[PDB]
């Protein structure tokens, strides 16, 4: 049992089995130190690793402890732990217990208003739309008669879009002319009628006279995604549906809580917040939460320096557990 | 950067009234057997129609009994500068003197003495614990404004002011000083 | 080894008094909560002379003299002058202002402090247009917006922002997490690195940058695209953070007291707080420098109706900063003689008013060797307040405390060397 | 492992770590509310002789809040 | 090379003032010329090295040391002391305040040395008055 | 015209004007319904002249939404109707001076 | 320092070798450096001072003068001839042109001499062949 050290990501390769580590998708929650029934796992602390520059990895893995279970794997709500085994990842191993949740938009419902995009706290979401053109949500003839056009330059600076364009000179006797030309550009104009308005000389002829659809797609990454469900909750017209991996409650005491911003900073799904009095002489709650949010993966806890704020899991998700030893695990997480 | 209007109108948070504080202090004062009592600078201080706060809050500590250990003060309640707080109508435009029926009250009540706060027709200097009213002040004249809000305790502010003879508001507020002296019968309340 | 606890520290404006001194014998050889200045203060560093005696120049060298023979030179040097100028007064207590006060009447002479070379200007600019102030537990316990206009409390006032900013008061008990922090400053300094805005804007250009917040703050538009390098959209962004505070506190330095303009860069500022209050609860707070500049002020004004720059050669006291100043008396070579006292002109003055110094009669009341001793006629070492000799000082924003003698010093204090030059002078002049 | 570390040569004795730190706040009402402290307290760092001094490590919780409120680099986390 | 002097306050100036203005921490704390390193990169400068400062008020030798409170282009800062005050601003502009902030300066390497405090001083010419 | 002040050879003209202000060259009214609003940024996007302002905010707990308020800026609007056509909630109802100067 | 060397044609280099390369005014015209004076007042020299030119390829001393007509800032000039080839990127890039113009170099003031043209080529250690 060997080990490939690319950055910061860990490899741990038996020869076939290999767990790969990501960095960068690691929440630094500890449920992997917690689940190794080895203890092959270290976890460094929760609020260094988000709040300070650090050379070392958010996890270090023991090779000479390590079985290649796959328990750590299973549990991380984060996808940043992967087992293959043979090159297939155990969640497509219908042998290997899986923790049931899921993230989707019904794509006939959605509006494309792009909400969900916005709120999801871990940029998951990629909403696209088209947007027609300008010039097809408005519709008109314009016209300059550029004989009777004086080049006094109002319409020019008038115009709200710049759609005008005169190409001004300084005069010389073989050229006794202020400008050449002057153009309207009709896939700016927006048919307001404002230069034909404003025209001392009446050289501008302008008059106005069914819109296409919006289309757009919907993705949701799902290495990204931590099924907090902001999207389902923000959504206007209820096109998206998330279910979540645990079960459980935050309990917080608000006098020990010093408001260091620890937890709301470490927290990925934004279930904590600061919030601001309405009125001068208000007062708020110090820290608050909505479990609506809430995945209990217990990131915030852990960071806490005084330990205001606890986690209790009462489900992990899944079908019953047929193995005793990942049985026993997963029961170990639970309080 | 608020107030309070009227005896009933708590401040933000604290959540007690004006008459609450009053009555309160006043029961503190001759529990502590104090030489003189409570000394009052009024709520609305220099507002037209302001007539019917001051008469509220100088009925407030009445029915508490002076108690002083050392000397002969027998009354509860000293209101200061009392042609302040004299005032009639509801603008300047209709502005009118009150001081009869201030001195109607003074006469016909035995637990108050006041003091008048006499305008004497010059270019003064406002100072005052009355920090709102001062920016106030400051709002109606333009002219310079210094302010001290002191930390758990209270506040001031500090406005020039210019109390011509003729000029109307002026006028009649040196006239509601001369009725409350000459309309007070007894010289030992004033 | 003694803990003497609830001490006041002798250095700069933020008056702090929960210093703790160790001492050993009679000797303060340690500090707990002082801050790296405070400490430098209050302990002796190794090889920095303290003066033990008085001193009087002969050529170019000095000679160990008496009190008496010290005191009976200067007093000679102040009745014989026809415009003396009584200078520095900051780093001693309300006491010895006061004798100093009355000593100045005695001598006919101009009594000024180190306003004149700082918050002066801000002393010309609320005289013209107010002063709304606050004290520093209405910022701790309701603060929301705190700014630092052309100031570095970090180097110069080091446990402010921890005193006022990160302190968690009565309604913003999140301490640094519910308040908006803004600097204003040319430079990236490290009170800037800590702020949520900082506007780093053109050197000089305050006063424009002030003129164009306040039109916006009134409704009206933004003249040009661009003033004191902040965008136009910028500036009406700012004006509404400004706007929409529960309670905002404007603290202000020598970035707008020292730059172009002087007083009216602190009278735009003082106008744009005080028209503040029609939208939003707003006060300002001078950074006052050294710990007791505001008690000499406030001492002066008291006794004489004016703060500094104060003449009494015509008997009634007269007032005219740019003419009665100390630079402007030895920049213009008026002074002819001069005493200082708890001050460094010679370190801290342009080099025109040291050319002046050269050429009269110096008199120092100063406990340690400095550029202003290099250029003495007389030194006379006093006690030092806070650490070995007790009295009244004032916080920059009003508030008095009472210094502490912790340890014990054979040196005469500053007011005892100031009654006896008083009763010289008095002899003297009869 | 990682650490509180303090470069003293450094430090201002500006006190904002000290105020900042959670742990220095729940132990000392004097210090959440931004004065150093007078009574007897066991804290996790003060402002001793004029710079930032490291008493009480085994109660850091190593969160960073600190490190955020010092501007000149002279409070840090790393492997000690 | 034509630059914007700025002044004032440093913790080092600071801790040296109450340490002792005779001592050597002094002259390394107040002796001084902040400058960005591409203003140090543009005279061929390094930190250490001294730099001639001239303005139309006077003249003075500094040394050269990178800011760690970044600059704006084209200003230097040296810190309160007489050093700074051999070449800011004197005229108070009848406010009794001189302008110590904000100078026009020409600054340029030299192989001169940094003066003390009492030699700094001597430039003076003090006179004994008694 | 200003022609005269370019074709000066010897820069001695001095041609000023005030031009009348934009809202009075357009005659219209506009509304947003901010019940229907779903702030999905298309107005605002579309505008010609970025009259119509959205107040975005990045979601808390304490408030869970992605905007606070939506306002059209009636000084701005040209009224050209692209804001109530692009709605995808119909949430927006739109519907359709001399100059003077110193001559120097 | 760290400067670019570009090289090419002066009037006074093709005056030179037209009237003679063994003559004293083609060391005058080619054994030069070129530049603008801000980059002279860097390096602390004035115009006839020795500079010595190294790269990746080779070593030269050449004489200092000022650029009449300027260069971008970091750029210098060596007119062409064996100083400036002494110093310049020799590879063709398979094209058989070599690099003569835009190439990193270290320069520094020198109290060494310029080697007139037969000394120079002495540095090649031509062998007798016949
Ligand atoms: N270390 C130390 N601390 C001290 C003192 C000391 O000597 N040393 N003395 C004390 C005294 S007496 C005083 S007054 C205080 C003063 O303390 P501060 O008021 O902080 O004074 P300075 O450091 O002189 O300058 C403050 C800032 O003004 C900025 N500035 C320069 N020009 C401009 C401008 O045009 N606009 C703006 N907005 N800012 C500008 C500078 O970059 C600088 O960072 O410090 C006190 N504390
Ligand atoms: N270039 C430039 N120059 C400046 C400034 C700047 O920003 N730039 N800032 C200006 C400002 S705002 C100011 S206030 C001045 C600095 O103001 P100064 O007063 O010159 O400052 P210090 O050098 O701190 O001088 C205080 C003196 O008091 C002495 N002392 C301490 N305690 C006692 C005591 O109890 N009794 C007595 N008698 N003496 C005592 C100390 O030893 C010290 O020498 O500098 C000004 N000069
Ligand atoms: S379980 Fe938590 S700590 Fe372990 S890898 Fe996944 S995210 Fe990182
Ligand atoms: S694979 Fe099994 S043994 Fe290896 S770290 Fe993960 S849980 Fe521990
Ligand atoms: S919030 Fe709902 S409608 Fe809007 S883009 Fe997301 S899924 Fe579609
Ligand atoms: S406003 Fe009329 S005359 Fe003037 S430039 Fe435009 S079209 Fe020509
Ligand atoms: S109609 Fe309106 S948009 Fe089109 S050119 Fe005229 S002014 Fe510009
Ligand atoms: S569930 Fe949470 S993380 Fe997943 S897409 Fe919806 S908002 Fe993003
Ligand atoms: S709960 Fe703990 S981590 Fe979260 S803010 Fe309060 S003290 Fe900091
Ligand atoms: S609040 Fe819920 S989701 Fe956020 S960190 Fe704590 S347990 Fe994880
Ligand atoms: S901040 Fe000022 S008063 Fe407080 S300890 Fe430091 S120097 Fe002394
Ligand atoms: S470590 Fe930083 S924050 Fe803490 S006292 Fe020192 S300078 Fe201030
Ligand atoms: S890391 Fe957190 S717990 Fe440790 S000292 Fe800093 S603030 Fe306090
Ligand atoms: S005189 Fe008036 S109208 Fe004639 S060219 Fe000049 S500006 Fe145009
Ligand atoms: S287009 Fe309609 S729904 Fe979308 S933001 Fe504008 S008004 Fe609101
Ligand atoms: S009408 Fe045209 S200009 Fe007016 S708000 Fe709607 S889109 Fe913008
Ligand atoms: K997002
Ligand atoms: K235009
Ligand atoms: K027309
Ligand atoms: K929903
Ligand atoms: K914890
Ligand atoms: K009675
Ligand atoms: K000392
Ligand atoms: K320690
Ligand atoms: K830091
Ligand atoms: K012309
Ligand atoms: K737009
Ligand atoms: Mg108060
Ligand atoms: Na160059
Ligand atoms: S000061
Ligand atoms: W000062
Ligand atoms: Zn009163």
């Amino acid at each position: 049992t060997t080990e490939v050290i690319e950055g910061k990501n860990i490899t741990v390769e038996r020869t076939n089995r290999r767990l790969i580590f990501q960095d960068c998708l690691c929440a630094v929650c500890g449920l992997c130190g917690e689940i190794c029934p080895v203890s092959a796992i270290e976890v460094n602390p929760t609020g260094a690793m988000v709040r300070t520059e650090q050379e070392k990895s958010k996890i270090a893995i023991d090779e000479n402890k390590c079985v290649l279970c796959g328990m750590c794997s299973s549990i991380c709500p984060f996808q940043a732990l992967d087992l293959q085994i043979d090159g297939t990842s155990i969640k497509e191993l219908a042998e290997y217990p899986k923790i049931i949740k899921s993230a989707e938009i019904d794509d006939e419902t959605c509006i494309q208003c792009k909400a969900c995009e916005t709120a999801c706290p871990q940029d998951a979401i990629t909403i696209t739309r088209e947007l027609p053109e300008r010039k097809d949500l408005v519709t008109g003839e314009i016209e300059i008669d550029k004989d009777t056009c004086i080049y006094c330059g109002m319409c020019e600076e008038m115009c709200p879009v710049d759609a005008i364009e005169i190409d001004h000179q300084t005069p010389s006797s073989a050229s006794p002319v202020v400008a050449t030309d002057i153009r309207v550009d009709e896939d700016k104009c927006v048919h307001c009628g404002i230069c034909k308005r404003i025209c001392p000389v009446d050289a501008i002829m302008q008059v106005c006279r069914k819109t296409p659809e919006v289309t757009g797609t919907s993705y949701i990454d799902p290495e990204l995604c931590v099924n907090c469900g902001w999207c389902q909750e923000i959504c206007p017209v209820d096109a998206a549906t998330v279910t979540k991996p645990f079960e459980g409650e935050l309990i917080i005491d608000q006098d020990t809580c010093q408001a260091c911003e620890t937890c709301v900073m470490v927290c990925p799904c934004n279930v904590l917040s600061f919030p601001k009095p309405e009125k001068p002489g208000e007062k708020t709650t110090k820290l608050h939460k909505d479990e609506r949010f809430c995945i209990y993966c217990g990131a915030c806890e852990r960071s806490c320096p005084v330990t205001a704020i606890t986690v209790k899991r009462n489900r992990i998700n899944t079908t019953p557990i047929r193995s005793k030893a990942w049985k026993n695990a997963f029961d170990s997480l639970l309080k | 950067g608020g107030n309070v209007h009227g005896i009933y109108d708590p401040a933000p948070y604290f959540d007690i009234t004006p008459a609450e504080i009053i009555k309160g202090l006043a029961e503190v004062n001759e529990k502590l057997q104090l030489p003189h009592s409570i000394h009052l600078h009024c709520n609305d201080l220099g507002h037209p129609g302001n007539y019917e706060t001051t008469l509220a809050s100088f009925d407030v500590p009445k029915n508490i009994k002076p108690n002083p250990a050392t000397g002969s003060r027998d009354t509860v309640l000293y209101a200061t500068h009392v042609q302040f707080h004299s005032y009639g109508g509801t603008t300047w435009r209709d502005f009118v003197s009150e001081a009869p029926k201030i001195a109607d009250y003074v006469n016909k009540n035995d637990h108050i003495v006041i003091d008048v706060g006499q305008i004497t027709l010059d270019e003064t200097t406002t100072m005052t614990a009355d920090g709102p009213m001062e920016y106030d002040l400051h709002s109606l004249n333009g002219l310079k404004w210094a302010n001290c809000d002191v930390e758990l305790e209270t506040g001031s502010g500090v406005v020039p002011f210019i109390y011509s003879a003729r000029a109307p508001v002026p006028a009649v507020q040196w006239a509601i000083g001369m009725e409350l002296f000459l309309l007070i019968d007894n010289p030992e309340k004033v | 080894m003694e803990y003497v606890k609830n001490v006041v520290c002798p250095f700069c404006g933020t008056l702090c008094d929960d210093i703790i001194c160790k001492v050993e014998g009679n000797e303060i050889v340690g500090t707990i909560n002082a801050c790296r200045i405070g400490h430098s203060k209050f302990v002796h560093a190794e090889g920095a002379m303290r003066y033990k005696k008085p001193l009087i120049r002969k050529n170019g060298e000095f000679v160990e003299v008496s009190y008496d023979e010290a005191i009976d030179k200067a007093a000679k040097i102040l009745a014989e002058s026809k415009r003396p100028l009584m200078y520095g007064w900051s780093c001693t207590e309300c006491e010895a202002q006061a004798v100093g006060v009355e000593l100045a009447e005695e001598a006919g002479a101009v009594i000024d402090n180190t306003a004149s070379v700082c918050h002066g200007p801000s002393v010309l600019a609320l005289q013209d247009v107010g002063y709304p102030i606050c004290t520093f537990g209405e910022v701790k316990n309701r603060a929301d917006v705190v700014v630092y206009w052309g100031c570095n409390p970090m180097h110069a006032h080091p446990r402010h922002m921890s005193r006022n900013v990160f302190a968690r008061g009565f309604f913003r008990e999140r301490g640094r997490s519910d308040r908006t922090l803004i600097v204003v400053d040319p430079r990236k300094t490290d009170s800037a690195k800590l702020a949520d805005i900082h506007l780093q804007l053109d050197f000089d250009r305050d006063y424009e940058l002030l003129d164009a917040m306040r039109a916006c703050l009134l409704g009206h538009e933004i003249l040009y695209d661009e003033v004191a390098g902040v965008p136009r959209e910028q500036i009406e962004e700012a004006v509404e953070v400004l706007k929409n505070a529960q309670f905002g506190i404007l603290f202000f330095g020598m970035g707008i007291t020292h730059s172009r303009g002087k007083h009216r860069n602190i009278d735009t500022a003082i106008m744009m707080v005080q028209d503040l209050n029609d939208y939003a609860k707003w006060t300002l707070i001078p950074m006052r420098g050294h710990y007791n500049v505001t008690g000499f002020n406030q001492v002066c004004t008291w006794e004489s109706g004016y703060p500094y720059c104060v003449d009494f050669s015509g008997g009634e006291p007269r007032y005219n900063p740019g003419e009665t100043g100390a630079n402007d008396l030895l920049q213009n070579r008026e002074a002819d003689a001069m005493m200082v006292i708890a001050s460094d002109p010679g370190a801290h003055f342009p080099q025109r008013a040291l050319e002046r110094m050269a050429e009269i009669p110096v008199i120092a009341i100063e406990p340690h060797r400095t550029p202003t001793t290099e250029m003495a006629d007389i030194i006379i070492p006093p006690a030092i307040v806070g650490m070995e000799a007790e009295g009244t000082a004032y916080r920059m924003e009003g508030v008095p405390i009472r210094m502490k003698k912790v340890v014990d010093s054979d040196l005469l204090s500053d007011r005892e060397i100031l009654e006896r030059l008083l009763e010289k002078v008095r002899e003297y002049k009869a | 492992a990682i650490g509180l570390k303090a470069y003293p040569e450094l430090c201002h004795g500006c006190g904002n770590c000290v105020i900042a730190c959670p742990v220095n706040a729940l132990r000392s009402p004097e210090v959440a509310g931004g004065k150093g402290p007078t009574d007897d307290v066991e804290i996790i760092m003060i402002v001793e002789d004029g710079v930032v001094n490291i008493k009480n490590p085994d109660l850091c919780g190593k969160c960073g809040t600190c490190v955020e409120s010092c501007p000149v680099d002279a409070i840090r986390l790393e492997e000690l | 090379m034509r630059v914007i002097l700025n002044t004032g306050r440093t913790i080092w100036q600071g801790q040296a003032i109450e340490s002792g203005k005779d001592l050597k921490m002094y002259v390394d704390a107040a002796a001084i010329i902040q400058m960005n390193p591409e203003m140090m990169k543009q005279l061929g400068i390094a930190e250490g090295d001294n730099v001639k400062v001239i303005s139309e008020y006077g003249d003075v030798v500094v040394k050269a040391v990178e800011a760690k409170e970044p600059l704006p282009e084209g200003m230097v800062y040296i810190p309160m002391g007489p050093w700074a005050n051999r070449v800011i601003r004197p005229y108070t502009d009848s406010t009794a305040t001189p302008s110590f902030k904000n100078i026009p300066v020409e600054i340029i390497p030299t192989d001169e040395e940094v003066l003390d405090m009492p030699t700094l001083m001597k430039v003076y010419g003090k006179v004994g008055q008694i």
